[PDB]
């Protein structure tokens, strides 16, 4: 239920990084966008290979044990209606997402 | 507000309050909030899913307000242990049923 | 010619910590005891005697003794005599007074509604029941902190009508309507020989009570197999 | 409630407040016919905590568990002379407490 709101702006050029909590478990780590039109949540990057056909080569993300922490890093944004991400652990996304930001591309 | 049986076995959380009306005298609500979270798929011995699905749900506000329960609980782990042939030698292997609360 | 040997009381070594066996002498003429003194069965002796009263208006004189012994001194199965002389009697008078149970429960009734409805004040009252043997102190605490005994009353304990070895009171506290309606935390706390920690508190607060308005929003899903 | 719950025999509570001459009495009329005296145990009266001259008091009926299920009435009377008629009377039952409409919602997907 925590809300670690972060108002972070990109452009196309603009690259965006969100910052997550590392349990440093390993067994799965993950960011979730949530779908408006289904109501529920979207996975985009996972320790799995798996990435989003409209995502692919466009988002990245870095493990940091020395600082327990996640990053997922966004080169190119293409004005994305910038929904709500949540960072999660486990496999089952719904349960395991910890916290949830959003932001704006724009401005 | 008030509801000190949050637990999540029996998934219950029933909070109480006092409704602040509008402002006559004290004219006031009192709530008993319930939000029974029912896996309904689960299975009767929690712990061992060769029981067969765990149909009734029974919900006494008593016990729950704190034995066999339905759901699993993230801080706490379930395990199991499981046989194999390989061949002739059968060895005991332990597997967790709840990864992600207990993997070593 | 009044003589009287009264013990200690549970009121006194919880408040205070201060059991001690106390001798009224009263109604003698010339004097009550020139010579207090309290003796047990094993001969021990006691501790002085002090905090004398002035004569009666009614032409007589009182006097008082005090016995200050171990809070064991009591509940081990002894008996006590207090020693008090006169001028009259060449026999120097002698009183005893020695020591003879069920846990008790504890209840908090809601005020009426009919009071409610009129404004002045709220009567709130904790009874007790079924204690053994007729040993209960009951205080209020708001807050933290008690409220002095001119507003709350507790009622002398009777036998059970049904449960004679069963005895039950009650304590009831007055307090303004408006405050019962914003609410304070009115803990009735309780203390008899029969508990474990000599504690048993219970409160209440328009938060709790007869609950007129529910709303039950139990879901369904099918995979929340961890609650 | 708790009292309810020890399925055994419920106390009924029958308070008087506010009455300045002592020596009130009590009855506990059981819809028709009284009861017997050692069905009831009433207390003296005492000076009220907050009013200067007002006195109070309080009397106790047990009765089993069971016969509230039953549905009796077990009304309690009291004679004091201050009352307009020298005498009054109240009543409760179950039928009393349960008065509450309820609220249910029960999503599924
Ligand atoms: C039905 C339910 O779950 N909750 C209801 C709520 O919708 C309604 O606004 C309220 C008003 O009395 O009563 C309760
Ligand atoms: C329960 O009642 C309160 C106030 O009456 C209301 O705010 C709340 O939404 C209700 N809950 C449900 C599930 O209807």
């Amino acid at each position: 239920r925590i809300l670690p709101e972060v108002k972070v702006e990109g452009e196309l050029g603009g690259s965006v990084t969100i910052k997550c909590p590392l349990p440093e478990m390993h067994v799965r780590i993950y960011l979730c966008r949530e779908m408006a039109g289904s109501g529920t949540c979207g996975t985009v990057v996972s320790t799995t290979n798996f990435i989003k056909a409209e995502y692919k080569g466009r988002v990245t993300l870095k493990q940091y044990p020395r600082k327990n922490l996640f990053l997922v890093e966004v080169t190119q944004l293409t004005e994305s209606d910038s929904g709500v991400y949540a960072c999660g652990a486990g496999m089952n996304t719904d349960r395991g997402k910890t916290q949830k930001v959003t932001l704006n591309v724009h401005s | 507000r008030i509801v000190l049986v949050d637990n999540k076995c029996k998934c219950a959380r029933i909070t109480s309050r006092i409704i602040r009306s509008s402002e006559d005298p004290n004219e006031d609500i009192v709530e008993r909030n319930i939000r029974i979270i029912v896996p309904l798929n689960n299975r009767e011995n929690i712990s061992d899913p060769t029981s067969p699905l765990r149909t009734r749900f029974v919900y006494h506000l008593s016990d729950l307000c704190k034995e066999t329960c339905y759901t699993y609980d993230r801080n706490k782990c379930y395990t199991a242990v499981v046989p194999l042939v390989y061949g002739g030698e059968t060895k005991m292997v332990e597997t967790a049923l709840t990864p992600d609360a207990c993997y070593p | 010619i009044r003589v009287f040997a009264i013990p200690p009381s549970f009121a006194s070594i919880f408040l205070t910590k201060s059991t001690k066996l106390t001798c009224l002498v009263t109604d003698l003429t010339t004097y009550d005891s020139v010579t207090i003194s309290w003796t047990r069965q094993n001969g021990e002796a006691v501790k002085t005697h002090t905090n004398i009263s002035e004569s009666h208006p009614n032409a007589t004189f009182s006097a008082v003794g005090e016995a200050s012994i171990c809070e064991d001194d009591w509940n081990s199965g002894e008996r006590f005599t207090c020693t008090v002389t006169h001028t009259d009697l060449p026999s120097p008078l002698k009183q005893t007074i020695s020591r003879p149970l069920h846990r008790p429960d504890v209840y908090l009734l809601p005020p009426a509604r009919e009071q409610l409805n009129l404004r002045e004040s709220a009567t709130i009252t904790c009874l007790v029941t079924g204690f053994s043997p007729a040993d209960v102190f009951v205080q209020w605490m708001q807050r933290g902190q008690p409220l002095s005994p001119e507003k709350y009353v507790t009622s002398a304990p009777m036998p059970e009508p049904q449960a004679p070895g069963r005895y039950f009171a009650h304590s009831i506290l007055t307090v303004s309507e408006e405050e019962w309606n914003t609410g304070e935390t009115y803990t009735c706390v309780v203390a008899h020989e029969a508990l474990p920690n000599r504690v048993t508190e219970r409160t209440v607060d328009k938060s709790t009570g007869k609950p007129t308005l529910y709303n039950v929003s139990l879901v369904m899903s099918d995979t929340a197999g961890t609650c």
